[PDB]
RNA sequence: UCCAUGGAUCUCCGAUCGGGAAACCGUAUCCAAGCUCCGUGGCUAGUCUGCGCUCUUUGGACUUUGAAAACUUAGCGAACU
RNA sequence: UUUUUUUUUUACUGUAAUUGUGAAAAGGUUGGAAGAUCUGGCCAAAGAAGGUGAUAGCCCUGUAGAUUCGUUCCUAUUUUU
RNA sequence: UAUUCCUCAAUGACCGAUAGCGUACAAGUACCGUGAGGGAAAGGUGAAAAGAACCCUAUGACGGGAGUGCAAUAGAGAACCU
RNA sequence: AUCAGAAGUGAGAAUGCUGACAUGAGUAACGAAAAAUCCUGUGAAAAACAAGAUCGCCUGCCAGUGGAAGGCUUUCUGCGUUCAGUCAAUCUACGCAGAGUGAAUCGGUCCCUAAGGAAACCCCGAAAGGGCUGCCGUCCGAUGGGUACACGAAAGUGACGA
């Protein structure tokens, strides 16, 4: 109903339904208020619902029906465009050379 | 460890613990010294003279 | 059909929910008030004014008939009403005491007054929603602070 | 989503049609090394670590509200 | 700090986009698609880390993207790799999410055109490929 | 009866490749002669 | 240490600054609906 | 939305770290210096010193000049007519 | 170290203000629609140009200019071994 | 003093869709050749899409009425002024 | 208008150039000496489509199985008949939409070389370039030789015709 059983379940959107409403994305100065272990955690929650999101829209598409509100996957995409300007714009900041070095390659490493 | 972490604040409120909790005859010169060392080593000169 | 090479209105001195007279075209000496503005066209659209009768085939979804809507105007075929004598006037460009740009009544035989912006504007085309959904944070826990970089509060893993 | 390209860029080889030896590869990371007996061996400090932290009990949420409180 | 390992990934943006299977329940294995440069052990380990699967194997293949041609106009779509992952259990949807039923019901149209012995097992594990 | 074109991807990208055509002086100016005009398929 | 001490237009620049104005020159006609 | 200035990110070939069926493959460069964390060895054992790498800063060792229409100056230099 | 400030004045292809500002009245008739025709006022350092339901100086965008910004100068970039 | 891969402004008893650059239109494209290389065609509804609801006859309206519009042989789906 | 001026200035023919449209003419032809017949169904229309029954043809180079070279979605499912099919086609290798290719062992990548190609060093040459691949010497190149570490070699070999 609310909550998933399984690992699979979190690829749907269960409290989808009475027109369902969602928010607008963060802002930057809103995220300069938070710590990073809070940005690291949004980070991974808007990149499950973006994997949700674009799991629907393959769903949807591949038997000739409409996705609805399009508009939810460049809110979160802009908002994880955000949070990783915030974090170099911190590691910019950090005055020891080592720990400047180091923090960036942990924003920006894959 | 907060210390090496640049938490300056916690570490100073976790000596401040450590005073009220009974404990506070263990810093001697020596700590205090690997207390500068790491703030000295990692840039924080103006926290370092507040901890001296 | 638009074969004129008709260049764009960049600035525009008519603006939605102004009180306009048409002075031009069909439904010559009539008067109104600006529904939508066309800004890629040129054109504005009177309320109630210029009318066409479109001819809709009803499906499933949508019903069918004749209907009646209003078609555009260009927006040189219409000029703004005068609010002292009521005849329509030409709008010029006056700077304030502080500086602020304000339209103002231009043209021989006018009073000279402000052509007052509309209060239309300012109200949301699409309205905000009442209640939150189940995944907006509420403003409560957007606003508090866990980052201070005096006292080194939330830094890193390092 | 359909977006344009030159008909030219059909000429370009890809191993899908091309002999059989040919190859391209699709620019993902290496993770060893070759033998030379034309097996391979994978050095297991080339493979990712994933660092992610535990979810549980969080209370941001993806969007934000936009109800009407204040100007 | 960087003494952990080589390769340290703090903030992974792989997309995977999950297939819808046939059946609801019993399910031993599942399809993916994602970007042509990701790797077996790189899919393995996300879906371990992030979601909480127990994995037991990974197997990829290419795909080209759809393309039309109308004579020197040429439109296409993105190249993707597809994936299976087969699981040490067996999971299970429910029915009452969006848009499971819609699927079903539109897969239904276009489809339409006893002696049980001992020891005889029920629910057996239905795997593809090599 | 045997036509004259029987084809060969190697073949062909060993005689009419960008590195084949590289590889010597006429080519480059091939090379060149079909940037300046152009062309698509600047290589075979 | 030493940290703390103290210390025309191209041709592609000329031609990214025309394209530039090429499309502006499109961009300021009416739109054709369609 | 838009504009001005400054920023953060900034895949690959051409192409130059090596190979090459252009848009692919393989790649921790090397050596001195001084600094937080790390582990291990050894003393008569207390603000005791001595060995290492990984990653960071500042230098210096190897090399990567590089395109382009016409104009200019040179070399060699026809035949039809 | 920073901030406020005395700071002259012209030139400018600076083709600067992408697209800033920038003058000029009403009636009658025909016509699908007025810019046409008749009566009759006004601007011009602006009657180059392009639109608006036909051919518009005064319906719209512009144009001449006038204001604002910014390169030289006044106001020397000096002082030290 | 020479030239224009380039930029800005202006002019024409220069051309006006078999003309003017090969290209007014997504052209060095389509297409031809192993390759160097050769190399096209194709402009216009109406002021505004108001682009023909509805009825009849055909499998099917592009037909006959009705309606929009000044005008409907001005009724088109890279094409409808004369 | 008139009077003057500048010319890419006047078409019936160049086996002239480009486009459009006639004639032959509703004529030839509908492409391998395997071959078709019927009941039912769908549809506006069935000799040509679906399913079934009866008959025939191919069996070591037109006709069966797997796949190299080449092709590049032609594969499968739903919808459709504007184009194509030597049809008036409801069908399709045709149009629209979606889906489909799972490897430690298969085939490659990797290691090693042949014929051959190229750098370095050296030699020659108006320029461009040409030779040389070894006495100490490098990188590529299968149509061949290899399948559970790295380094070295005065050890054996790998190793071969009709
Ligand atoms: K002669
Ligand atoms: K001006
Ligand atoms: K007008
Ligand atoms: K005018
Ligand atoms: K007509
Ligand atoms: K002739
Ligand atoms: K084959
Ligand atoms: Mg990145
Ligand atoms: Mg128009
Ligand atoms: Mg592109
Ligand atoms: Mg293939
Ligand atoms: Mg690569
Ligand atoms: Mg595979
Ligand atoms: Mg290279
Ligand atoms: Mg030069
Ligand atoms: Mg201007
Ligand atoms: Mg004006
Ligand atoms: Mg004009
Ligand atoms: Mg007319
Ligand atoms: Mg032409
Ligand atoms: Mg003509
Ligand atoms: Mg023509
Ligand atoms: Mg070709
Ligand atoms: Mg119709
Ligand atoms: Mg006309
Ligand atoms: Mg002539
Ligand atoms: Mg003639
Ligand atoms: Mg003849
Ligand atoms: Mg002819
Ligand atoms: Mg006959
Ligand atoms: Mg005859
Ligand atoms: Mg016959
Ligand atoms: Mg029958
Ligand atoms: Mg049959
Ligand atoms: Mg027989
Ligand atoms: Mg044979
Ligand atoms: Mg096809
Ligand atoms: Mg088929
Ligand atoms: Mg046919
Ligand atoms: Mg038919
Ligand atoms: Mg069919
Ligand atoms: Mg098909
Ligand atoms: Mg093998
Ligand atoms: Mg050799
Ligand atoms: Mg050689
Ligand atoms: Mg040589
Ligand atoms: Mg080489
Ligand atoms: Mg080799
Ligand atoms: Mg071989
Ligand atoms: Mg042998």
């Amino acid at each position: 109903v609310k909550i998933a059983k399984n690992p699979l379940e979190e690829f749907f959107e269960f409290d989808r339904s009475k027109p369902v409403v969602y928010g607008r994305g963060w802002k930057a100065s809103e995220l300069r208020l938070k710590s990073w272990d809070d940005l690291q955690k949004l980070w991974y929650v808007l990149l499950k619902e973006k994997n949700m999101l674009m799991t629907q829209r393959q769903m949807l598409q591949a038997q000739n029906m409409m996705f609805p509100n399009p508009e939810r996957i460049p809110k979160v995409r802009r908002s994880m465009c955000r949070i990783k300007h915030v974090l170099t714009e911190r590691a910019i900041e950090e005055p020891d050379p080592r720990r400047s070095a180091e923090m960036k390659r942990m924003v920006n490493g894959m | 460890s907060l210390y090496q972490a640049a938490r300056i604040g916690e570490g100073d409120e976790m000596i401040d613990k450590m005073k009220s909790a009974g404990y506070g005859e263990l810093l001697n010169k020596k700590e205090y010294y690997g207390f500068l060392k790491i703030l000295c080593g990692i840039e924080r000169l103006e926290h370092a003279m507040s901890v001296f | 059909g638009w074969k004129a090479a008709e260049k764009l209105i960049r600035h525009w001195k008519i603006l939605r929910g102004d009180n306009v007279m048409i002075i031009r075209g069909k439904d010559k000496g009539e008067t109104g008030t600006v529904k939508r503005v066309i800004r890629s066209q040129n054109r504005v659209i009177v309320e109630g004014k210029n009318l066409i009768k479109k001819h809709i085939k009803g499906g499933p979804d949508h019903e069918g008939g004749i209907f009646t809507v209003e078609a555009p105007l260009h927006a040189s075929n219409v000029q703004v009403v005068d609010p002292v004598t009521g005849r329509p006037c030409k709008v010029g460009v006056k700077y304030l005491e502080d500086g602020t740009k304000v339209r103002v009544a231009r043209g021989t035989g006018t009073s000279g007054s402000i052509i007052p912006r509309p209060e239309i504007l300012k109200i949301r085309t699409t309205p905000r929603p009442t209640t939150a959904g189940p995944k907006d944070t509420p403003m409560e826990f957007v606003w508090e602070q866990t980052y201070d970089a005096k006292t080194g509060k939330g830094m890193p893993d390092l | 989503s359909f977006r344009r390209k030159r008909a030219s860029s059909l000429d370009i080889l890809s191993p899908k049609r091309a002999p059989r030896d040919f190859y391209k590869g699709k620019n993902c990371k290496p993770t060893g090394f070759h033998t030379k007996k034309g097996g391979y061996v994978v050095q297991p400090d080339k493979l990712p670590n994933y660092v992610i932290p535990d979810l549980t009990g969080f209370k941001l949420k993806p969007y934000v509200s936009q109800c009407p409180i204040e100007v | 700090g960087s003494r952990l390992g080589r390769r340290v990934v703090h903030f992974a943006n792989l997309p995977i986009k999950l297939l819808m299977p046939t059946k609801l329940t019993n399910i031993h294995e599942f399809a993916l698609r994602t970007i042509p440069s990701a790797t077996k052990i790189e899919i393995k380990r996300v879906l371990e880390s992030l979601y909480g699967f127990e994995v037991e194997k990974v197997n990829t293949l290419n795909m080209d993207g759809k393309k039309k041609k109308r004579g020197g106009l040429l439109i296409a779509k993105a190249d993707y790799k597809k994936a299976y992952v087969t699981l040490k259990n067996p999971l299970s949807i429910s029915g009452d999410l969006f848009p499971v039923k819609f699927i079903e019901e539109d897969r239904k149209s276009k489809v339409k055109g006893k002696k049980s012995h001992w020891l005889d097992q029920k629910e057996r594990r239905e795997v593809g490929g090599y | 009866p045997k036509r004259t074109f029987q084809p060969s991807t190697i073949r062909r990208k060993r005689n009419h490749g960008f590195f084949a055509r590289k590889a010597t002086k006429g080519g480059r100016r091939v090379i060149a002669r079909r940037i300046a005009k152009g062309r698509h398929r600047v290589t075979a | 240490d030493p940290r703390f001490m103290k210390k025309r237009e191209t041709l592609p620049e000329k031609t990214a600054r025309k394209k530039k104005r090429l499309k502006q020159i499109n961009m300021s006609f009416v739109k054709k609906p369609h």
